[PDB]
């Protein structure tokens, strides 16, 4: 998991600046807010 | 643990320059009924792995095939833990002065006896009765 920094959350929101709420939300929350999901995939936990 | 990522963390035992997070969580989940908000008293008590250490070359071993090694891990299983109702397993100082370096020596030995049968004891430097059951204390408030 990534506390996203001031310089990656200004990715973020313009990523989805043409949007005006799409970038309010990620404007609004604050830095060091946003949280990167870095979900692992990888398995080899068989299933039962 | 997936192969890929066991045999890449072979590797960082192996040879890989990495500080693997050996977070000893020590949750400790009491109740509510007698009280306890956040019963749960938890500390990840980390060991970053230095890159094949004595510990991470004896886990290199560990992870190519033999099962007979038993890594050090220096002082790092709590033995007094001055956990409250909150969500903290803080280890109570001076009854473990360095409480890193005066827990209680743990050993780690993955069994993987082919018949790879991956088994995996938590002994203790001086297990005696410890490799089944290893007793530590929990000062509780």
């Amino acid at each position: 998991i990534i506390p996203f920094t001031a310089q990656a959350y200004e990715e973020l929101s313009r990523q989805f600046d043409p949007q005006p709420l799409a970038m309010q939300f990620i404007s609004q929350y604050s830095p060091e807010d946003i949280v990167t999901a870095q979900i692992e995939g990888s398995s080899g936990a068989l299933w039962r | 643990i997936s192969p890929p990522s066991r045999a890449q963390m072979k590797r960082e035992l192996y040879n890989g320059t990495a500080d693997i997070t050996l977070r000893f969580t020590w949750n400790f989940q009491r109740d509510l009924a007698k009280g306890g908000t956040v019963e749960y008293a938890n500390e990840k008590h980390m060991l970053a792995l230095a890159p094949n250490s004595t510990a991470r070359r004896q886990l290199a071993s560990l992870l190519e095939g033999t099962s007979d090694q038993s890594v050090v891990i220096p002082n790092l299983f709590p033995k007094y833990i001055r956990a409250p109702n909150g969500p903290e397993a803080n280890p109570v100082k001076q009854l473990q002065p360095n409480e890193e370096a005066d827990y209680l020596g743990v050993r780690i030995q993955l069994r993987r006896e082919q018949g790879f049968l991956e088994w995996w004891v938590i002994e203790l430097q001086e297990c005696r009765t410890d490799c089944n059951l290893l007793p530590m204390v929990i000062f509780s408030d």
